[PDB]
């Protein structure tokens, strides 16, 4: 049968992007956050970027979004303004890459031997999965504190 | 005022919960162009259970939809039962279930809390259901009236569960003055 | 037939996501909002409106007032980002689709972008402004008379 | 034959219209006025001045800095339209410069591959103004500091 | 003859520009940079210091920190352009990427679609080549100021 | 400085509301090859009269006629009857009316707020009428003086707005201290 | 919690040493179809020898060959001595040994920072190693648990080095006081 | 201190100046395939003035570019023409050159140091404006050769020296405030 349009998976948001970059991405992250802590606090001469806020503010400039604080030390400027760079080549290069997906619909036989349409719900479901989970997520800890600290108010 | 907020909390919580009923039993959901009963096209309601002939032959006739004819067998699984929305239906009421117990039983401060969880959890059920159901469906239309009920259901259910959490707010506060 | 060129309508900039997507978004953006403020205030241990302002300005990629320090607050943030990223870029995208095959569409035998396909955006803008004026005079209005007569 | 031609200094205006350039231009000043008056013009709570609304303005529509974000209502009201606005303008113009660079369409003046990189001189102008911009604002630095100087004379 | 699959180059991410227009970005941040300086922090009448005059044009070319703005009319004006600039010359990187992609995807000869690790391996270097540097430098001035105590 | 700022909000009044009367009232707002009095020629269309030039009979001028979805005949309705522009001249006239009246009556402050606000809004109905204008047109020309005309008279009635108001914190600082 | 922090550190440079170890020692990192020593077989092929399985004479298996513009025989030579995913062993067994003597020769407390510089670098180094082994392979497949181990070893080696830089960062602070 | 400062200011603008002249003078900007002399294409030299030929039959043989075999582009060709703004470049990085002298002498007025900063700030502008000019008038395979990069350097040069200008006015109002 001719090949015809697949449905669009859960999770198809991420195909712009092969697998390996996805992961060398969270590694990147990882990295980012930890060596901007590093160079932040470790000198004794230095005493905001502690580990986990290391962790926001890289984040955070990954998905273009707030800054709330910004190294003011040499190094942590180098690694931040590394960490910017990366981040404007890898969006733009998903957003152009997914232009280049819904432009041309580029069909393969599974064996060998146009007038573009709104994305639907089912194209970026995926994203509301995950949205939703996290706000669970979100609740689940905040009540696990609030708990906790209640325990430890009783004794 | 303190007074009235009470009451604005239980009313909305029974204005949540009727509208979320309503619109799991209605069958509202969808006017698709589908068949009233297999073994020609016509203007349907396809609830969330059964699907319901109109302007046809036999106008009237309502039928159960055929859910199946393994990501899509899981999507298929979790719309065929209304898991998300039934339970959108549950939190509701047991939201409800604690506003009342609010005054009988009283003082224990962590109900109202409960209260508020339940609301706000609840509304994240709705919105999990709703994009499971219009997932489900594409692969013209348009949307009856339960489905928007559902949606009201899930607004109103959000603005009573902040009203809930202040109201905890409140208390507590009071407590340290 | 004659070409008969479309008028784009006066809200096409919502053409490139289905309306049930902008629908959702609107769930979404009151569900993160609720559940911000919940994690955030809950505990006795962004109130409801700073909440609301701050997942608005997250969603258009623009403003940065505050932003939550705390676990909980994070990571509902954090997941908002992400989903917002994600909207924006495919919005990008599946608009950047529609001009280009728009454009390919050979007949048998300018291409700037009108004000007439933006409109209803500034339709919107001047009613958002007229909207701010009023609700400023009926604050005023109201805060004249709370002074004790 | 057509020929494609050698692209215009403020050729990087080409995805959008004149009349749209005008109508932000348009837009932008209303913004900013009505962002300033619907701040500091209730005697009943006497930092969006003029020139503070202006420039909060511009840099949300470069989807730039944010010195400070309205806290009322009405401010936020404002805002809220006007990022809007700033969002869809913007990638509107991003995917109408797309569809410009992927597909060539020559017009013929009368009528009864490979995709190059992009090239200096179709972002020519951008830069033409931004040294235009900054010439200008040393001029105003040193008018501003003339003045200042004089001033402390007496 | 076989398609021979093309390999990408490491620095393939800077194709969608022109050298020249990297180069004149490159001299364009120098030049805002100085005058912003210049113009922010020279006049006794007033009394943005060099470096953080850079450090404000680099995360404005990045879309990035907003950490602090001009206040003056010069600096605003400043601001502003390179603001401009910016937003142009961002928007025309993406939009000739997302065309060299698109017209590569059309190709149909005679007779994977994802973007692949290679395509953007060159940033991956240059990312961690950057926190290595950043980690020299930090030690640098660890060690110059460890050493600088009075003996 | 003050005293001044009187009589320079006075005058961009008074230039506003001329600007937009003339712009309003002539013809020069649209260089198009249309049709004189019912083959081609440049044809001034204003708001109301197309009119022909540089042919045989130059100088005759018709009504336009902004006839042959809900939407389109909205937009023609709201562009034949040019309710922007003239609601923009109205409130720029009573703008003018409540800077007259600063004069007299100036114990009272809240009515030379008022004539911010009236010049403000003019502005934006400016803005709106500019842009079911140009709509209108979408559904080779030029722009011509009486176009740019309105476009002034919006900057300058928004540059007044500003003025305006902030006179009105002054004179409500003055009585603060 | 000093003192258990010391366990935790110990514990986890011992298990990133021994995790990057066995991924460069073991040959599971692709699970590619390939020739065996010289029909397309399966293969598990590793960072050193293309292994071979389900075949006629499977588990007979050779070095892989890695050569058959200046960029691509350096990307070749950097591929074909394993040097940075060796580099990331010997910085891990580099750390571990600082960390080791940190008992030894105490109140330095400026070597353990060492330990947290070695760690972190140990970090970057494998990041460096698993993009150049990706980069080779595109000059169906699946990636092997030696992979994987490689970067939990990454992972586990971030972890280590922040806790020794918050050790470091503790001491000093019990010297500043 | 002040004294390196004020050494390191004035070799920067000597070397800025001397590298600015010998690159608007040289011919080595741009290793095109052009014509040698004509009214056969090979390899050439293609300065800012003369399009020297290299590599051809006969080498070393120069003839001026040929500006002039649409106001927007005569106006662009004109400022090509001429190299106004490179020549400019020189000239204010020669005033700048000027006002730093007069620094030593006629001191105490404080005034001079900042027309200097100014001065090598325009003539940076003033440098890249015409590098623009220039890549945008060849619009209509190549490489740039030493004299192009000598025109870079000095643009870099003289901002390093207009901020080290500015850095050091800064102090003597400064000074003169303590
Ligand atoms: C920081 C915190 C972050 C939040 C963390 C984690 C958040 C992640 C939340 C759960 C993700 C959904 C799982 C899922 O997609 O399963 C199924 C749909 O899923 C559904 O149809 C189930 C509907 C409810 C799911 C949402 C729960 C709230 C899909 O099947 P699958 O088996 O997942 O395979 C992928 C589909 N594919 C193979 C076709 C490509
Ligand atoms: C201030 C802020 C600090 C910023 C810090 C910036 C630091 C910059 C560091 C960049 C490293 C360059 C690596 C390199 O040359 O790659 C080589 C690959 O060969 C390899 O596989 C590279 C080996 C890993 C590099 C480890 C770091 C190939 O590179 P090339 O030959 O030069 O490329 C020309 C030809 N090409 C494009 C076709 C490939
Ligand atoms: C919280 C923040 C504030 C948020 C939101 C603020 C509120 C926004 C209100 C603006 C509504 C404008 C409008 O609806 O125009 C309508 C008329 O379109 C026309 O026919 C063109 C005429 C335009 C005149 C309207 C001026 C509005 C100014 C106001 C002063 C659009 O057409 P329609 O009939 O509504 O719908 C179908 C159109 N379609 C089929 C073409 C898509
Ligand atoms: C707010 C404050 C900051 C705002 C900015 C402040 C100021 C902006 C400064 C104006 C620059 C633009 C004008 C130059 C120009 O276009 O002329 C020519 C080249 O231009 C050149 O070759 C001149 C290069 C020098 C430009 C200015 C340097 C100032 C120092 C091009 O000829 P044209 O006829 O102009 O082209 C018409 C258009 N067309 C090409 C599409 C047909
Ligand atoms: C105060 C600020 C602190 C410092 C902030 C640093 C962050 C900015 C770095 C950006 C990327 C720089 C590297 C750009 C890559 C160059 C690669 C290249 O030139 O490739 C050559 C190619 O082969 C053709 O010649
Ligand atoms: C420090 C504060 C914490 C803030 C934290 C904010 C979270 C931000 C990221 C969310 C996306 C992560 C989920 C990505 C899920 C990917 C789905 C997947 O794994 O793909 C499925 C399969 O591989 C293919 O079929
Ligand atoms: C807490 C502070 C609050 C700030 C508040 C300001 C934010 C406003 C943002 C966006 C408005 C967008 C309005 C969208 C209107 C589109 C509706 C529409 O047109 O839908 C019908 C459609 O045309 C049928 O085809
Ligand atoms: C509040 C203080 C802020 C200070 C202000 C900061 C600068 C504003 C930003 C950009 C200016 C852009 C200028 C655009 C110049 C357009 C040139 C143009 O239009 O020329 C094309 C020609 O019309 C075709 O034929
Ligand atoms: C900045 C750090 C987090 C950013 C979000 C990154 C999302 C991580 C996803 C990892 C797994 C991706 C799997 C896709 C491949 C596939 O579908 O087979
Ligand atoms: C967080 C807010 C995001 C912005 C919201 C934009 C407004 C969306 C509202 C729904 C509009 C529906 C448009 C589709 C109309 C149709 O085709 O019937
Ligand atoms: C935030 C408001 C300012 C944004 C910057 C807008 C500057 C561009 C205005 C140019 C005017 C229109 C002229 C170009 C169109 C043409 O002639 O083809
Ligand atoms: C300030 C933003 C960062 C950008 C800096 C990038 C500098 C790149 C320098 C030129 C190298 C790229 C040119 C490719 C050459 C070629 O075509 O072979
Ligand atoms: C904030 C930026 C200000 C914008 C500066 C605009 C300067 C350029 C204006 C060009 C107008 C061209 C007239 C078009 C003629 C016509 O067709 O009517
Ligand atoms: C923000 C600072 C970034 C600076 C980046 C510097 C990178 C320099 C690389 C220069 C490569 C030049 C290639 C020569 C090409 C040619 O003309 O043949």
């Amino acid at each position: 049968k001719k090949p015809q349009k697949s449905k669009p998976g859960v999770f198809s948001f991420l195909d712009p992007l092969a697998y390996e970059i996805w992961m060398c991405i969270v590694f990147a992250y990882i990295g980012v956050s930890v060596v901007l802590f590093l160079v932040s606090r470790f000198s004794p001469y230095e005493w905001e970027f502690g580990i986990f806020n290391s962790l926001w503010f890289s984040l955070g400039a990954f998905m273009r979004q707030g800054c709330d604080i910004s190294p003011r030390s040499l190094s942590g400027r180098i690694v931040g303004g590394v960490w910017w760079f990366f981040t404007l080549i890898i969006i733009s290069s998903y957003t152009a890459n997914l232009a280049a997906f819904l432009t041309v619909e580029r069909m393969v036989s599974p064996i060998e031997s146009e007038k573009t349409s709104a994305l639907s719900l089912s194209n970026v479901a995926g994203v509301f999965y995950i949205l939703v989970g996290g706000l669970g997520l979100a609740m689940l800890v905040a009540l696990i504190e609030f708990c906790y600290k209640s325990r430890a108010e009783a004794k | 005022d303190r007074g009235v907020q009470m009451l604005l909390t239980t009313v909305g919580a029974f204005a949540a919960f009727s509208l979320m009923t309503i619109a799991v039993g209605t069958d509202y959901w969808l006017y698709s162009r589908g068949v009233c009963k297999t073994k020609e096209e016509v203007m349907t309601h396809s609830g969330l259970w059964r699907t319901c002939c109109l302007e046809g032959n036999f106008k009237g006739l309502c039928k159960q939809i055929d859910h199946f004819p393994t990501a899509e067998y899981f999507l298929r699984a979790v719309r065929a039962s209304s898991i998300f929305p039934i339970l959108s239906v549950i939190l509701l009421f047991m939201g409800g279930l604690c506003i009342a117990a609010s005054e009988f039983y009283k003082t224990r401060h962590n109900i109202i809390l409960s209260a508020g969880i339940f609301f706000v959890s609840a509304g994240l059920s709705n919105i999990i259901g709703i994009i499971v159901y219009i997932s489900a469906n594409a692969g013209s239309y348009s949307y009856g009236w339960s489905f928007y009920f559902g949606a009201l259901s899930f607004i109103i259910a959000e603005m009573v569960g902040v009203l809930a959490v202040h109201m905890f707010i409140d208390r507590h506060k009071q407590l340290r003055a």
